[PDB]
RNA sequence: AUGGUGAACUAUGCCUGAAUAGGGUGAAGCCAGAGGAAACUCUGGUGGAGGCUCGUAGCGGUUCUGACGUGCAAAUCGAUC
RNA sequence: UUCAAAUGAGAACUUUGAAGACUGAAGUGGGGAAAGGUUCCACGUCAACAGCAGUUGGACGUGGGUUAGUCGAUCCUAAGA
RNA sequence: AUAUGGAUUCUUCACGGUAACGUAACUGAAUGUGGAGACGUCGGCGCGAGCCCUGGGAGGAGUUAUCUUUUCUUCUUAACAGCUUAUCACCCCGGAAUUGGUUUAUCCGGAGAUGGGGUCUUAUGGCUGGAAGAGGCCAGCACCUUUGCUGGCUCCGGUGCGCUUGUGACGGCCCGUGAAAAUCCACAGGAAGGAAUAGUUUUCAUGCCAGGUCGUACUGAUAACCGCAGCAGGUCUCCAAGGUGAACAGCCUCUAGUUGAUAGAAUAAUGUAGAUAAGGGAAGUCGGCAAAAUAGAUCCGUAACUUCGGGAUAAGGAUUGGCUCUAAGGGUCGGGUACGAUCAACUUAGAACUGGUACGGACAAGGGGAAUCUGACUGUCUAAUUAAAACAUAGCAUUGCGAUGGUCAGAAAGUGAUGUUGACGCAAU
């Protein structure tokens, strides 16, 4: 009914190496997450935390790892991070980002 | 390829003078959504049939192993 | 085909063992004649009606 | 070189078949002695002999 | 003329198997309703019959007297059927 | 059909990659029956054959390969002999 | 071959249930009876399985100037075993008209309906063992390396005139009524053998040993078969994705497989194949041969004649896109002994608006009418020049024969076909 999730994105790793920015990584959730088809309607369904080393999405709403996934990618393109950062989940709801 | 139920047969057939090797399975299953559990599986292999006692209390579990006759061959995986 | 009797396939490996050229030293013996195996069959220019 | 042979075990032991099958052409020598299939297998193994990406099928215009 | 060999093609019988979209039409049987001097007639459903029908696979082979006609082929190829 | 690399004395035709296409599931796919008989697979190899070519091949030389109480036959009978 | 456990007996060879019947077994020789083996086709209807479609979630890949909680992809569970699961069928109670029950399809009930309660077949389905330890999908850490190792996840649903296939209960059809045996079981019958300090059952369970011989690779076909060949021919069969669409049509795509057929350069005539043409519209020609036109679907309308079944899609008209809407067509749960909520199919009809009047927009797809000759029809034949007015056919009619027979076969026979036949037949026209 109204159980959350929690969804956590590991971005420790790249984050040394100047090329992220996890300030406007957790900015970016924000505005782009929809929620019954709207952006802005977060009326703190989901809230996204952010603390430098990991970013932390719970939700009671509608909400996916699959989407979290499809964001990312869509934020890494966005500023020209692929095919140098990969959305990797370690383990369940515990995704992960890789420089390599 | 069978199940049997009662504790008590699976100590008199285990002793069945045709038996030769036994084996232990452990399986993480979930009962509720609350907590999961462990459930071992003891086998026992006849000549013509695998009789399979499930068990699920891990307590109850613990006390069938040492259970088992010393000239049985036990496999534990 | 497949499934075949023993007839059939004795008498093709007969067919097989006599499937090769002419041994080198018989050209080498004395009074010789035979140049090379007149008797070669390969299943692509005639059959064997067996 | 002839990798024919090659191609043809690595379709069988990847489990697609030989139009999926990418040979590495930088690394051919290395996968000209691939001659059994354990061979072709430690070649999968280590990107020599990558599987590949399907042909898509989308069904967005008929939905 | 004598003696043999053929039903691996094809003809017919018998034995045992196997194959044959999707449409149109809408027979008997059945249900309800309507008009009714009765008698009886009419309407709408239902149903899914026929060596029926349009038309695939299949089986065939009408016309172009088309292609080819020292061919792909000692009978095939395309369209139409 | 095209571009490139590899091999070779030699590449329109072999291999690999890339691109462009086709068969479009009563297929140019995956299995069999009849028939064939080793055509299967590896290695070497191009005098001859693949009506151009050839380094390739169902070619040539040399070898390897078919594992059943349960799948078949083996048993019954049919039309028949 | 064989022992133990189990089962049974002094009421010698079992009990329980009113019953249909049940169980772990639970003596049964000769002989006899019954069943399975064991059977057509079509039509529609119910159920199952696989696939198809689809939602959430956990992973991987693709696009990302813009948009896309997005597109593609993995999430599987065998033979065998236990428990349960069934339409049909049957048993007990009870006694029916104000007849009732009931199927898509109209059959059943005083020879016992409706109803209440039970028994059974286990196709099939579910759960569990097999079995997650397998397979699948990912992540991390080393390496000449024979190579690896360690982790996770592998979950939960929905829908249907869908496709294919299996199965059930029915119906239609027949001057057609749609194999045989080996083998397997059951029943009736009472031979014989048996119990007490002890007997009996190997249709219960467990335990022991063996299972010979030949085949097995591959192609199965525009290159492995047959066609003089690596031949545009021929050759029996199984599985069958998405869209458009009535459609295992035609067209496009996914899986899988090919990219094979001597190539290069130019674009003369004449060819083969494909096409278009002003005005006319068969004047061409033996002859409209060839080509064109019509064509899907919905609505309207439809003649002569007729064996009343047809003719008929006769002839002849209209409409057809996109978008925004409107209406109707269902299931399951909710009441002291009218309605509300939730969920889910495409089906039809209607209305505005909109566009270079377009819209079965490619593909797909009847030209029609009035007559004469002839064959009634469907069907069959000259493989390779004739598909027809020919042959067949029903129907009609005739002829022979009652078995020491008719018809016919055979060198002959203690020989045969019809004949496993019998005039409602067989034979010949
Ligand atoms: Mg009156």
């Amino acid at each position: 009914q109204k159980i959350a999730k929690t969804f956590t994105v590991d971005v420790s790793s790249p984050t040394e190496n100047g090329v992220f920015d996890p300030a406007s990584y957790a900015k970016y959730l924000i505005d782009h997450i929809k929620v019954e088809g709207a952006v802005g309607n977060l009326g703190n369904a989901v809230t996204v935390t952010e603390d430098g080393t990991v970013v932390t999405v719970v939700s009671t709403a509608k909400f996916s790892g699959k989407y979290l996934k499809y964001l990312t990618k869509k934020y890494l393109k966005k500023n020209q991070l692929r095919d140098w950062i990969r959305f990797v989940s370690t383990k369940t709801n515990e995704y992960r980002l890789a420089f390599y | 390829a069978r199940e049997i139920t009662d504790i008590k047969q699976f100590l008199e057939l285990t002793r069945r003078a045709d038996v030769k090797t036994a084996t232990v399975k452990i399986n993480k299953k979930l009962n509720k959504a609350g907590k999961p559990f462990r459930q071992t599986k003891f086998k026992v292999r006849g000549s013509s049939s695998l009789y399979t006692l499930v068990i699920n209390d891990a307590g109850k579990a613990k006390k069938l192993i040492q259970s088992l006759p010393p000239t049985l061959k036990v496999n534990r995986l | 085909a497949a499934q075949k009797s023993f007839r059939i396939k004795q008498k093709m490996a007969k067919a097989k063992k006599q499937n090769r050229p002419l041994p080198q030293w018989i050209r080498l013996r004395t009074n010789n004649t035979i140049r090379y195996n007149a008797k070669r069959r390969n299943w692509r220019r005639t059959k064997m009606n067996i | 070189a002839n990798l024919r042979t090659q191609k043809r075990l690595a379709a069988s032991v990847v489990g697609v078949g030989k139009r999926k099958v990418w040979l590495d052409p930088n690394e051919t020598s290395e996968i000209a002695q691939a001659n059994s299939r354990n061979a072709i297998r430690k070649l999968v193994k280590n990107g020599t002999i990558v599987k590949k990406a399907v042909t898509v099928h989308s069904k967005s215009r008929t939905r």
